[PDB]
């Protein structure tokens, strides 16, 4: 499908921005395992630093997963611009 | 105090009658007659 | 032994008399001046006679000044309240009555002055009507003088 | 707009005074002198109940009657060229009469619950009587206003139906569906008014 | 003195209620009556069209 | 922990050289006046902006308010 | 040596300013307000930096500065392709024409965003944040405070003996996670906005000296510039000094009953010197406060009446509409003095816009992208995919465009209203020589 | 214990929900019916499509019914007052929000029918707009239900 | 020894005198300036003479300034309360009376200059009528001075 | 320890936020739908672009939904009053601000939709004005979010 | 010793002074800008000079700013009550007086600019009249300044 | 010793600052957008440089946001009331002052853009006039900033 190259081009730029930001976010989560300090902790919070490290790794994985979707989207939109 | 049970309740019932009267009179005032008659 | 702030009503009276009287005379003056300004363009020779409604209008303001001062001369701290209500009533009586007279003067002045240029015979009838409005205003003064001295 | 200007000026002055007085009571730290519970509790539940009953019947008539004139004039006017109109379009006025009935049935069921108290000091007296009293007021108000606006709706729609039918006799049947929705609006108010007083007691 | 009250009018609620609503009704009657005269319609005809 | 003197030395030298020495090493083409103007204006505005930001943080009167869970995290983080 | 219009060959000549591919856009945003007087001081050579700087203050956002820079880079990289085509869309043409202006806007926005240390409401922690040593917080008589903490925050004390030291560059990252950033950071931006605005105002006045000398108007400097610059300096520069003074003069040790800069400034003008209730910044301040205000007022006669009076004298000595001249000079004096007060406050635009942007960024982040995160692995990733796209959309729609747009105009207005009106005065004609303009057509 | 009068506010809630929702539905319905009749004179073939706005209005009426019934069934004498305020809020929230929605339904449906009479391609567009008004009413219901069960 | 808030009444007086007088003068000024602008089209030579209504209006403003200052200087903290009430009466008396004069000034000024431009012989009549309005305003000043000094 | 009726202020916030936001969105929706229905007859191809003001309006409604729910979730009986006033402020701030935003959306959409049909180049300008209105709505949300957690 | 709420009246003054002055200047500015825009089509020359009514309006706004600051700077918690009422009076006096001036500024500026476009001789007369309105505003400032320090 | 309700006044200030400022910006935006849309029919090339009135309207809303944040951050439970009245005055001062500015910006923007369409030379003049309207908002902010720190 063509869908319009003007709209595919927008997706390509948004996808590139998304991968850049999401990968960097996942890195920050792994390094400071932090400023954002929103890993969705439990209310029954104990003195267990390992618990927040585990949450941060999970969030980092999620960021890379979302980036993968933008990587796939960028490929699709790219080929649309080429054929358009 | 400024108001008693008696005075206050009296005011409330008075208002209901004023609201109805105002509506009725309003419609009565907004009544016109004809400028001219159609024909002989 | 008198109630607190009992003079308040009489004080408002003296002011109210002057304020409403000025309002009345002002209304009559504004309407008369409007009709005169429009009238005299066609017949400037009537610009002199046409002033009478305005000079009459001013009597209302004088009425108000007379009562407002008459009351003021009798304002003290130790007022028995009763005397204060009397002063308030006299102030309102002349003020609001003068206001009614002021409206009367203005409306008849406009129509009278305009008509007079159209019909010179109207002059006498205009004066009579104006006289009736002035008499109506005086009635207010009369009551205020009787009441404020009771 | 001389009357509308008067109505507005009174409206604004009315609430403007309430704003000043209310805020002043707060500012001067008055000992809860403005006591809503006092107002609500001293006011006899009999007043609240009978007000709602009168409203339920009276407002419903106002609605029905409102619609009656809306469609009456349109029907009579159009009929000058289309006398057929009276055959079918009079049902709109039947719809308005039904709107009036809604309030009448509800008003009577409510009034049937009225009883004396022989009560004096509200303290620990008539706890249930106050609930039932306020409920009767609400249910009466609920159905009254609901029928009030119902009657206006069906009137406006019936006018359009008559104006359409005057020009094309095939349109009446399809258009009539809208008036039925209007009637339902009034019925919904009835359902709630019934519920509100479904569990009340006096004495 | 002794945090004493000034005797806040026995039956205050009655005099208060009366005076407020009596003067309110009278004041409004004057305001409306004054308006109606203030805005008296002279007709703006007969001689006014020519003078205008 | 930090001293204030060193940040001043580092960033004053940085922006100073740009605004002071920079204009000394500029082509003689038609844009010479523009390049020097830009170099100096840039160094002065940028240096001042930072200098204010850092000076305003000296001798603080109060510290931040952090959430309890945040405070715990920091205790075992830094 | 300042840039001025070129000579062209007793009639008013046109105003010719030579521009190039880079500076032309900057000249146009100046010309948009008006054409300068012949041989007037051209503000554009300083606008090239001054304007992007003031914008960057309003839009000091690291992340968006990147996006903004990349956009400008795109346009430049496609410059040859954009020129050699039809561009019926006037919105793109405008930003393209200003593409070199935008480039700088982004570059400075990056610089200021880094010092503001905000990239989508996120700070950049370089492991240099030593504002406080939490381990020492517990030492300072805080034993198991995290038990009560379950319902409280507790503010980190100043001068505990264990905290302190500035952040090397920008605001310490710790404040980006504070509940009271809304006083720490807002205070900075307010005070900074005043400092920067006043300095630019003083610069704008300084430029007028070169113009009055160029046109050999001794009166405009002996009765104008001198009392004008003293007026502005004595009132507004004094304020700026005191702001820096407090920062280095008073520590937390005197935080209670610490001097209030605004109150002393207001009391300064009013000659209000209470015996107590406000601590003084330094001994002898009262004498200084009175002196400066008196001088500023004594500066007014100079600019108000000395020029028309001496011109009248010169008329009678040499042998001049004296009345009209007084009117012109009086208007200048009245507008100058009152405008100085209003103009200084006007630069509160820098604070208002910088504050608003930070507040939008924090909320847009927190209420949009945070929601895309979740403890469920795959569901979190898939949700974040769609949520992020919406986030990026809002960041562009609200911040990169609109707020950049508002800050763009507001920074430009500052040049138009407060800066230029101190020296860039009068009007000229646009220089329209014979030219082969219709090349692209 | 349970204070007196506490049920008062909850009763007002149940009434407010139904009354304000009826207001919205009644206006939107009357507006739609007017436009429908106006269209059908010109062309009857579009009448069925033009009915939806009227159902849209009726939904506003239901929105009010759901909360009014929920509260009315919940009302008792021994109310802890807190619950009564929740009921008051729920009643107002859904009623006034549904009223606003019903108004939009009226305006949009009426204009939509006249537009559609001129342009049949408008059908989808006006229905989409009506969807937003229905969502506005739903939002009201959502908040009201959350409060009434809180 | 007296009631707290006793000084408030006097404060309202000083403000009322200034504000109402400014309102009156502003109204007369606005109406006069509106007509004057038009007058310049017919007879630019009257642009100077036609200013007078505005000056007279300015007097209404001064009337108010004088009393407001006298009250402010006379008002103290330990006020006798009686005197505070008189100050309020004086303030209202001059302010509202000047306000009425202001309307007469404005209305007569506009009508007067309009007639004058068409017929310059009306200039004298215009001035006289405005004189009566100024006299009505002065009456307010007189009473205010009597009250504020009693 | 807490006073009675303390929840009264808070619960009004949750309702107010939703109701005013619905009023704003409904106004903008109704005005936009009127313009859309009228415009689309002549320019049907714009029917899918003139819808945008309606979406803008729905955003104002969400703004309100979010705060009203957040208050409801934080609405309890044992409220410290302080917290209750904060919730009311948050509710009013977002609701009334969204109402103002809805007004702008309404007027701008109405004029913008018709203006665009006569001038396709206006579309981008219309959107930007709409974006400014969305920013106006956000400002209220921002303050409410600050207050609701304070 | 004084009521803890006594400071309320003063701060209301500081606010009122600024708000009413802004209202006055805003009215005059809006009316002038409307007339100026129309005039500018007739002739470019006067666009620059036509700002004067607006500048004068701006002075009214400053008048208000100055008093509001003076009140805010003098307002304390341990207020003397007497001073508080004086601050309330000063605030209202300058604000309301400037408000009246704003109407004169606006109305006269509009008529003046439109007239001047046709008759340049009006230009001086326009300024003179606007001068009276500025003087009326300053009178309010004078009294407010007296009350603030008294 | 902290008076109850003191926090009510406080939070109402923060809300008012935002609500009234948004109302002002919304009005100015609505009027500016209307004029722009109509202008674009004839002179679309002017659309981009006609947004200025709308941006300026926005900053008025921000001025309000700024104060609302300052107050909201300053709100506590144990408020000394004095501080609360300062916050209330600050809120009202900036909100109502910005509201007045919103009208001037809107009205002037409409006339300016429409005039510019025919007289491109009006652009500098439109800007000069609008600046003064923005100043009105600034003055309101200045006072609010002084009060919140007093």
């Amino acid at each position: 499908l063509c869908c319009g190259p003007k709209l595919a081009a927008c997706g390509i730029v948004l996808s590139a921005w998304g991968v850049i930001m999401l990968i960097m976010l996942g890195i920050f989560f792994n390094v400071h395992s932090l400023i954002e300090d929103v890993p969705f902790t439990e209310k029954d919070f104990e003195n267990g630093p390992q618990n927040i490290y585990n949450l941060y790794e999970q969030v980092s994985y999620n960021c890379f997963i979302a980036a993968g979707l933008y990587l796939l989207l960028g490929g699709f939109s790219f080929c649309q611009v080429r054929l358009n | 105090g400024f108001f008693s049970p008696g005075i206050w309740m009296g005011l409330l019932t008075t208002l209901f009658m004023l609201f109805i009267f105002t509506y009725g009179l309003h419609m009565i005032l907004s009544l016109k007659t004809m400028d001219r008659f159609d024909d002989r | 032994n008198n109630p607190e702030y009992s003079s308040f009503f009489g004080v408002m009276g003296a002011s109210s008399a002057m304020v409403f009287s000025a309002m009345g005379a002002a209304y009559g003056t504004a309407k008369s001046g409007t009709g005169i300004a429009a009238m005299s363009v066609m017949r400037p020779e009537l610009i002199m006679k046409s002033i009478i409604p305005v000079v009459m209008a001013g009597i209302i303001a004088i009425y108000g000044l007379v009562v407002a001062v008459l009351i003021a001369n009798s304002l003290t701290d130790g007022i028995t309240l009763y005397r204060s209500f009397l002063q308030l009533g006299a102030g309102l009586s002349v003020g609001l009555s003068g206001l009614a007279a002021g409206f009367a003067i203005g409306i008849v002045g406009d129509a009278g002055v305009r008509g007079t240029a159209q019909q010179p015979r109207l002059f006498v009838g205009m004066i009579l009507i104006l006289i009736f409005a002035e008499v109506l205003g005086l009635y207010g003064l009369i009551v205020a003088l009787i009441l404020s001295t009771k | 707009t001389g009357l509308e200007l008067l109505y507005l000026g009174i409206f604004v002055a009315f609430w403007a005074c309430m704003i000043v007085v209310g805020i002043c009571y707060t500012i001067f730290d008055l000992g809860f002198r403005f006591d809503v519970a006092w107002f609500l509790t001293e006011t006899s539940p009999f007043m609240w109940s009978n007000l709602g009953i009168g409203l339920a019947i009276s407002l419903s008539v106002v609605g029905a009657a409102w619609g009656i004139y809306i469609t009456g004039s349109s029907i009579i006017g159009g009929g000058v060229k289309a006398p057929r109109i009276k055959t079918k379009n009079l049902v709109s006025i039947i719809f308005c009469e039904a709107v009036a009935i809604y309030g009448i049935i509800m008003a009577i069921v409510i009034s049937n619950m009225a009883e004396p108290f022989s009560a004096t000091d509200p303290k620990a007296i008539g706890h249930r009587n106050y609930h039932a009293g306020y409920s009767m007021f609400g249910a009466g108000l609920t159905v009254g206003l609901s029928n009030l606006f119902c009657g206006v709706c069906v009137g406006i729609v019936g006018s359009g139906a008559a104006l359409a039918d005057a020009q094309n006799p095939s349109l009446f049947v399809k258009i009539l569906i809208v008036e039925i929705f209007g009637s339902a609006i009034g019925l919904f108010g009835v359902i709630v008014a019934i519920l509100q007083t479904s569990r009340v007691k006096m004495g | 003195p002794y945090n004493l009250a000034y005797k806040y009018n026995l039956e205050y609620s009655v005099v208060f209620n009366l005076v407020l609503w009596i003067m309110t009704g009278l004041a409004l009657a004057v305001i409306i009556t004054s308006y109606n005269i203030w805005n008296m319609d002279p007709g703006y005809d007969s001689i006014i069209y020519r003078m205008t | 922990a930090h001293s204030f003197a060193l940040p001043v030395i580092i960033f004053t030298t940085f922006w100073g050289l740009i605004g002071i020495a920079g204009p000394w090493f500029v082509p003689k083409g038609p844009n010479r006046g523009v390049i020097i103007t830009m170099l100096v204006a840039t160094a002065v505005c940028c240096y001042l902006f930072w200098l204010i930001a850092i000076l305003a943080q000296l001798n603080p009167l109060f510290g931040p308010q952090l959430k309890n869970e945040t405070i715990w995290y920091v205790r075992f983080l830094w | 040596e300042l840039f001025r219009s070129e000579e062209m060959t007793n009639q008013t000549p046109p105003t010719y300013n030579k521009t190039n591919k880079f500076t032309h856009g900057f000249q146009n945003i100046v010309d948009a307000y008006g054409i300068g007087t012949y041989r007037e001081i051209n503000p554009a050579p300083y606008t090239v930096i001054t304007f992007p700087f003031l914008f960057a203050v309003m839009f000091g956002d690291f992340g968006h500065g990147i996006l903004m820079t990349l956009f400008a880079v795109w346009m430049v990289l496609r410059e040859s392709r954009i020129l050699s085509q039809k561009n019926e869309n006037e919105m793109f043409s405008m930003v393209f024409s200003g593409r070199y202006i935008i480039l700088l806007m982004g570059l400075f926005s990056i610089y200021t965003g880094l010092i503001y240390n905000d990239c989508f409401s996120k700070s950049l922690n370089i492991f240099g944040s030593s504002w406080s040593v939490r381990p020492m917080f517990t030492i300072g008589n805080w034993t198991e405070e995290t038990l009560l903490g379950s319902s409280v925050l507790q503010l980190n004390p100043a001068i505990p003996g264990v905290f302190g030291g500035p952040y090397p560059f920008g605001i310490d990252p710790i404040w980006n996670i504070a509940t009271n950033k809304l006083t720490f950071l807002n205070s900075f931006k307010m005070k900074m906005s005043v400092i920067l605005g006043i300095i630019h105002m003083l610069f704008g006045v300084s430029l007028s000296l070169f113009n009055h000398i160029y046109f050999k108007k001794p009166l405009n400097i002996y009765f104008g510039f001198i009392p004008e610059i003293i007026f502005m300096s004595s009132l507004f520069g004094y304020l700026v000094i005191l702001i820096f003074y407090k920062w280095t003069a008073y520590d937390a040790h005197s935080s209670r009953n610490a001097p209030s800069l605004l109150i002393h400034f207001i009391n300064m003008f009013l000659f209000s010197y209470p015996e107590s209730g406000n601590a003084m910044l330094y001994s002898g301040q009262k004498g200084i406060q009175c002196f400066l205000i008196v001088v500023a007022m004594l500066c007014v006669p100079w600019m108000l009446l000395f020029k028309p009076l001496i011109l009248r004298h010169q008329y009678l000595r040499k042998k001049f509409d004296f009345g009209d001249t007084m009117v012109h000079q009086a208007i200048h004096t009245i507008e100058y003095c009152l405008g100085c007060i209003s103009n200084t406050a006007s630069y509160l635009r820098l604070w208002a816009l910088s504050l608003a942007h930070a507040q939008l960024s924090e909320v847009l982040w927190t209420m949009v992208i945070h929601i895309g995160l979740h403890v469920r692995s795959l569901a979190g990733g898939l949700g974040l995919f769609f949520i992020f796209a919406a986030f990026a959309t809002l960041t562009v729609a609200i911040l990169l465009i609109m707020e950049g747009l508002s800050a763009f105009l507001h920074a430009l207005r500052l040049h138009w209203v407060e800066f230029q009106n101190k020296f860039y005065t009068g009007t000229g004609f646009k220089f329209l020589p014979f030219s082969f303009e219709h090349i692209r057509e």
